[PDB]
């Protein structure tokens, strides 16, 4: 174990070793590991401390192996490479003979953990052992994460972790240290049963069995209300509810509505998020949000029996949340309330999609639309990357270490991201790997790790920004058709407006980086086109293009033309932007100046692009004729007719026209 | 002003669930892990922090007093209440707890239902989901295994019932007295870098209870020194029920199983009370105890035969020896030979306290008990008989050459003119190192490794006694390989290569080592010698030198002495 | 005879005390109730 | 079977509902379920048919 | 209305439910530019009738 954990640190005392050497080491280590895991239950020891040391050593050797190698995905993982990759093979996809000698062990510490008496006395004994089950659940859930990726169709050893359940399910009964690990097992257990119905958990756990565990663990830590065990226990439950699990989470939701349910403490902890930890508070949220889209029936009916409690600390929650939280006290709670805004966003757009399944979301939108200040602030713009502190940060670890890079320190996706400082830089690791040499800890607490949390922190509200962009998207979207009479269009109208300039200002800020966060090409302005599109139908505009189209005039230039390209559904989505655009424009001079621009420079220029081309073109050429049909209908060209006839003679359009006519 | 609202709250929220009762097992948990989220929790540090749990943990007695509260049952029942107000009367009628106490466990026991229950066999789905896991590892019992259904109907019964309540109760005060015991080793010992929750916690809890401030020059040790009575008198209790069960409860439920389970909890609150004692004694250990608690002491365990009547039984072997390792500490601690020998040969007084060397009534009653255990022929009082002979062998030359009060004594039972019956079980100890063989199996028992009973700074203040007789007693038999043997298992422990860390801890646990360079007794007998008997005696020097760099990584002031 | 009955009674008594065959219908239950809620909110929103 | 009906009732509920759910006392609803009933009685017939049609093969030894 | 409701229901995250509106909004839009393109021929026309006299 010891030999491994040096190893891990392959960015460096190793004179006389190299990459080769160390790993034909650690794959002979790996396979003496595994023959000794394979061969320890046979043999027959005087005591049962001695087998619990050695099962607990060897479980976390192999787990501190597995870990290492999906932690990261960059070279420094390689060392131990055939190492980890033989270890799962042969935990994964062992053969049919064997495969029982690799299982018997876990279930015989499981057994002996499950009948071992309560003691007061020996203490070194019972810590023992807790390290030893927790090493055991880490191992399963390291397993269960490996097999869910690399695209693994049929485990051969889900059939024994269910019946491993089966015992995992009492085991919290002998100490209460088991009942975060256990449960987190479980959580992986099911998180692989969901990618790959699944077999009934009911039938390996037991009703009576069943029950028991539900009533043991539906109260969230209560005697000391901890918050690492909260959020625990609130991605287990949501975990449990997302997959096809139905007994169990109707169980677990109704409570046998619900009166000693998950959520009539859940709703107890919601009723007090202006003074709960935001920490805690996002894993509610999470568990909420799962319970509503997969049970609906039950939740909403709750909140809404029970909203005189929960709008009232959303509304609280909503006037009282700041845009621009960075610059006051305090930078990681930024991100937090971010996703705990976005996950309120996304519940109050469910519940208003089913009050208007069920046709009562008139009063409700009308009393939620004068809450989306915080939305307005920091909603659909997304410029708060602070790309600048990023590139200064790359460009200094570059700088002071030439063979490591900056990227390498990329998660391969094997365990759920964070949403904390470890979100994309893996620190947990980091803080091992990197801490040897003089100018991780730094003075006063600077130096690379603070500047690293920091950017951690900026992509975690990166991603809460986006996640509430999302939400606020198909709340507006699905407002837009709830608010179609002739009512509050003023603060309508100016929300939608100031909606669609902050998304047209992103489009032409700094981006954020493809490789971390997905491509916004295509994402944003879809929304803009439906708004436009239902302002339209609603004939609520102000006609005031003057200064809207700018930005999209801007965008145009500086997309570097793709007409053709690949980001084809990004040209058809600014073609259609700028047609709705200008089409409000006609209904309204100062404007033909400004829309002659794209009578001369866009127009033509596309219809030549697309001409050339086609010696997917169809709709292209369908949209350009569309464009500019409705373009030159603006009352400021009638007159301009005279300056415009040169413009459009340039080209000599008419002649390649003609051509494709032929 | 002191009300149980904090301790006992509500029915309604009990059964509601609103509020789920801290139970001594939660709290017993989270001293023996030292949990920082749970102790620095507000609902724990809430009920630590009132002055009722303080008073309660400083008379355990009054927990379970019989007393008549029968107005404050009816109070608390009254604004499924009618089977536990049922079940409440019939614990009460059966024990001799208070109706408050019953009531409070009852609930205990209906909130964890669950582990009750999931702690039980398993079903025959389980047995064959098992087996065919399986293809050693034969630790089921089918023979006996029954469906759910059947285990169900039989767990709502109410024998069955009973039954669980009964073994609640017992594992509730198993888990006070841990808790309380603690509690007692964090608040004396608390371990230095630890967080400023922690400390303040630790503060608050010593202000409000004992008084005990660290600003303060000197404490106030009064109300900590107090909590050794508190439990030498629990003690007379536990074992009259460890030999005598209730008699009110029915035949019934006095079954093979509910008696040893019975006897077992006695065994664990004794052997607790016992390591109260020893820490609130070792807490003051320059100074005497008073000798009117010795007294009454050592008349206790003369009369009960140091526990073996109750530990005679082969079944509570796992439980009886650490019970009789710590029975002899806190013989040995309450002894002082190191102490009471500088008074013998210095003539000057503590002034901490009266020793019973003042009293020969007290020493005719030690001579009379070490005779009558030496005599019923038992293993426990080895080290505090041979103790007691060195004690006696330095009372006769003291003696010799002022040929006072003791004198009373060395007159009484005849031990002026001859000295046979000390040194007779002095070399009756000696013989094959038994004695040095139950020390060392002690210290095993009350070490700080793995293989250790206790907790690692238990241990760590239990070894000193060891220590110190050990350190009067090297001077007057010879040096020689047994004992050698013996200081080295003690110290060690036989704990292994990966039990060393830097882990910084209190001074106080450091202290039974640091001891070996501190006194010279200890430095010029033992380390010197064994530097001396090097590389011809390797195992002692090298042990020696192990532990001392296992122990002294953190310590700067003697980091260069390996 | 009492050995035919009691091995129909344990064959047909096997084949129901299974974990899959009663899971099924809980993971179905739930599964259904995602529906529900689904159904119920989509519907909610084009109640009009 | 208890519990299996009241499963089939819910989807019917929801399914229903779902398609339908601003005038339940209508006649599409009606000539849905007619309709399935004679969908079913046509699939007896259908196959109690065919088991007859099978059972005059035995006859033509 | 709950009874209703849960008959009506159907086993499915509601999430995808809603993400609906874009399809149907994706399909909307081409009968929204046909009559924009037609309102606009009429306007056209409408003028060039106004010009003739």
């Amino acid at each position: 174990a010891a030999l491994i954990d040096s190893a891990a640190c392959s960015a460096v005392p190793w004179l006389g070793t190299s990459e080769k050497i160390l790993s034909r080491v650690a794959l002979a280590i790996a396979q003496a590991a595994l023959d000794v895991y394979e061969s320890t239950t046979t043999w027959r020891f005087r005591s049962e401390l001695d087998r619990s040391i050695l099962v607990r050593d060897v479980v976390g050797l192999m787990h501190k192996l597995v870990v290492h190698a999906h932690t990261l995905s960059s070279h420094l993982t390689s060392t131990l490479s055939p190492a980890a990759a033989h270890i799962i093979s042969s935990f994964l996809t062992p053969p049919p003979s064997a495969s029982s000698l690799r299982f018997q062990p876990l279930l015989g510490t499981l057994l002996v953990a499950l009948i071992t008496p309560r003691a007061t006395l020996y203490p070194g004994q019972s810590r023992i052992l807790a390290e030893r089950v927790t090493s055991v659940l880490a191992f399963c859930t390291s397993l269960l994460r490996a097999a869910d990726f690399l695209g693994q169709t049929h485990i051969p050893l889900q059939t024994h972790l269910f019946q491993s359940a089966c015992l995992l399910a009492r085991l919290p009964a002998a100490n209460a240290v088991y009942r975060a690990p256990v449960l987190e097992l479980l959580r992986a257990l099911v998180e692989v049963a969901g990618r790959a119905e699944p077999p009934s958990l009911l039938g390996y756990l037991g009703s009576h069995a069943a029950r028991s565990f539900i009533s043991l663990v539906e109260g969230i830590d209560k005697p000391f209300g901890r918050v690492e065990h909260a959020v625990v226990t609130w991605r287990f439950f949501a975990a449990v509810i997302r997959n096809r699990q139905q007994w169990m989470a109707g169980c677990l939701l109704t409570g046998r509505v619900g009166e000693g349910s998950v959520l009539a403490a859940a709703m107890e902890r919601l009723r007090e998020v202006k003074s709960l930890d935001v920490q805690e508070a996002v894993a509610v949220m999470d568990f909420v949000v799962s319970a509503q889209n997969y049970w609906p029936w039950t939740i909403f009916a709750v909140r809404k029996e029970k909203e005189v409690v929960d709008a009232l600390r959303g509304y609280v929650r909503g006037l009282k949340a700041p845009g621009m939280v960075m610059k006051t006290d305090g930078a990681a709670a930024a991100a937090f309330q971010a996703r705990i805004a976005a996950y309120v966003a996304e519940t109050f757009a469910m519940q208003l999609y089913h009050m208007r399944q069920m046709r009562q979301a008139e009063k409700f939108a009308g009393e939620l639309v004068a809450d989306l200040d915080y939305f307005l602030r920091e909603g659909v713009m997304v410029w708060g990357y602070n790309a600048s502190l990023h590139g200064n940060f790359a460009r200094n670890f570059a700088k002071r270490f030439p063979g490591v890079e900056v990227d390498d320190f990329k998660r391969t996706m094997w365990l759920p991201r964070e949403l904390g400082k470890g979100y994309y830089y893996a620190l947990e690791v980091a803080e091992q790997m990197l801490g040897f040499d003089a100018g991780w800890g730094g003075v006063k607490q600077s130096g690379f790790r603070k500047e690293m949390e920091t950017a951690n922190l900026n992509l975690s509200l990166v991603e809460a920004q986006v996640s509430l962009f999302h939400a606020w998207e198909y709340l507006l979207l699905e407002l837009t058709l709830s608010l179609l009479p002739k009512k509050e269009n003023a603060a309508f109208a100016r929300q939608v407006l100031q909606v669609v300039e902050q998304c047209l200002e992103a489009n032409q800020r700094s981006q954020p980086p493809e490789n971390i966060f997905v491509v916004l090409g295509h994402a944003r302005a879809g929304l803009a086109l439906t708004l436009l599109q239902r302002l339209a139908d609603a004939n609520q505009l102000p006609r005031d293009v003057t200064h809207l189209l700018a930005l999209v005039s801007s965008a145009i230039h500086a997309v570097e033309n793709p007409f053709g390209a690949n980001d084809l559904p990004y040209f058809r989505t600014l073609l259609k932007i700028l047609f709705v655009v200008l089409r409000a424009a006609k209904q309204g001079v100062a404007i033909t100046q400004q829309v002659l621009t794209i009578l001369d420079r866009v127009v033509a220029r596309c219809f030549r692009a697309l001409a050339a081309l086609v010696h997917t073109a169809p709709e292209d050429l369908a949209l350009i004729t569309a464009i500019l049909q409705a373009c030159l209908s603006v009352p400021g060209i009638e007159q301009c007719q005279v300056q415009v006839l040169n413009i459009m003679a340039a080209h000599d359009v008419f002649q390649v026209a003609v051509a494709l006519f032929s | 002003t002191l009300t149980d609202r904090t301790y006992l709250p509500p029915l309604e929220d009990c059964l509601t669930g609103r509020t789920v009762i801290l139970s001594w097992r939660l709290v017993a948990s989270a001293l023996e892990d030292a949990d920082l989220a749970r102790l620095t929790s507000p609902a724990l540090s809430t009920f630590l922090r009132d002055g009722f749990v303080h008073e309660l943990l400083k008379h355990p007695a009054r927990v379970f007093e019989p007393k008549d509260l029968k107005q404050e049952f009816e109070t608390k029942t009254s604004s499924g209440v009618d089977t536990i107000k049922k079940d409440a009367l019939w614990l009460a009628d059966a024990v001799a707890i208070n109706q408050v106490a019953a009531l409070r466990i009852v609930l205990i026991e209906y909130q964890t239902r669950a582990h009750s229950h999931l702690v039980l066999p398993l079903s025959t789905q389980d047995v064959a989901n098992i087996q065919e896991a399986a293809g050693i590892l034969s630790l089921l019992n089918p023979a006996s295994a029954v469906d759910a259904e059947t285990m169900w109907c039989d767990f709502e019964t109410e024998a069955r019932r009973r039954e669980r309540i009964l073994a609640t109760y017992l594992s509730e005060r198993r888990s006070f007295t841990a808790a309380v015991d603690a509690l007692v080793t964090f608040l004396l010992h608390s371990a230095p870098g630890q967080h400023k929750d922690l400390d303040s916690l630790r503060r608050a809890l010593l202000k409000d209870a004992f008084a005990f401030d660290e600003d303060l020059d000197v404490p106030d040790r009064s109300k900590l020194l107090t909590m050794a009575p508190t439990y030498m008198n629990l003690v007379e209790d536990c074992i009259a029920r460890a030999q005598a069960l209730p008699a009110k409860l029915g035949e019934s439920f006095k079954t093979e199983a509910f008696e040893l389970d019975w006897l077992r909890t006695a065994i664990t609150e004794a052997v607790h009370s016992l390591s109260i004692a020893f820490q609130a004694l070792d807490l003051d250990t320059p100074y005497f105890a008073p000798h009117e608690l010795l007294s009454e002491w050592f008349e206790l365990m003369n009369s009960s035969l140091f526990l073996e009547s109750i530990l005679g039984f082969e079944v509570v072997a796992d439980l009886a020896m650490p019970a009789r390792s710590l029975v002899s500490a806190i013989c040995l601690k309450m002894l002082n030979i190191d102490r009471t020998i500088q008074f013998l040969h210095d003539f000057d007084y503590p002034d901490g306290e009266e020793p019973y060397l003042l009293s020969s009534q007290t020493l005719n009653k030690i001579h009379t008990a070490v005779t009558n255990a030496v005599n019923s022929g038992v293993a426990a009082s080895l080290p505090v008989a041979f103790a007691w002979s060195l004690i006696v062998h330095q009372m006769h030359l003291g003696y010799q050459e002022r040929a006072s009060p003791y004198d009373d004594f060395l007159r009484e039972q005849r031990l002026d003119n001859d000295i046979a019956p000390v040194e007779q079980i002095a070399m009756l100890a000696t013989s094959r190192g038994q004695v040095y063989q139950v020390m060392s199996e002690m210290a095993l028992c009350l070490g700080t490794t793995h293989e250790a009973a206790f907790r690692p700074a238990v241990g760590a203040r239990a070894r000193l006694v060891f220590q110190d007789l050990l350190k009067r007693a090297a001077y007057l038999i010879p040096y020689q390989d047994e004992p050698v043997f013996s200081l080295l298992a003690i110290l060690a422990t036989g704990r292994q290569y990966w039990d060393v860390t830097d882990a910084l801890s209190a001074s106080s646990l450091n202290q039974v080592y640091t001891d070996m360079l501190d006194d010279e007794t200890l430095f010029t007998q033992f380390t010197m010698q064994a530097i001396n008997r090097f590389p011809y005696e390797f195992n002692p020097f090298s042990v020696l030198c192990r532990v001392l760099a296992a122990a002294l990584i953190t310590n700067k002031d003697k980091a260069d002495v390996v | 005879d009492e050995d035919e009955l009691k091995q129909k009674l344990q064959q047909i008594d096997k084949t129901l005390n299974d974990p899959a065959q009663g899971s099924r219908l809980e993971e179905l239950w739930s599964r259904l109730i995602v529906l529900r809620g689904y159904a119920e909110d989509l519907k909610d929103q084009i109640n009009q | 079977g208890k519990d299996l009906a009241k499963m089939i009732k819910e989807i019917n509920d929801m399914s229903n509902t779902l398609s339908k759910g601003s005038k339940p006392d209508d006649p599409l609803t009606q000539i849905v379920r007619v309709l399935n009933g004679h969908l079913a009685q046509l699939q007896w017939i259908d196959t109690n048919a065919a088991a007859l049609q099978a059972k005059v093969a035995a006859a033509q030894k | 209305d709950v009874d209703t409701y849960l008959s009506n229901l159907q086993t499915k995250t509601t999430l995808s439910m809603i993400a609906d509106g874009l399809e149907r909004s994706a399909r909307d839009f081409d009968a929204f530019l046909e009559e924009n393109v037609t309102l606009e021929w009429e306007a056209q026309r409408k003028r060039i009738y106004q010009h003739f006299g």
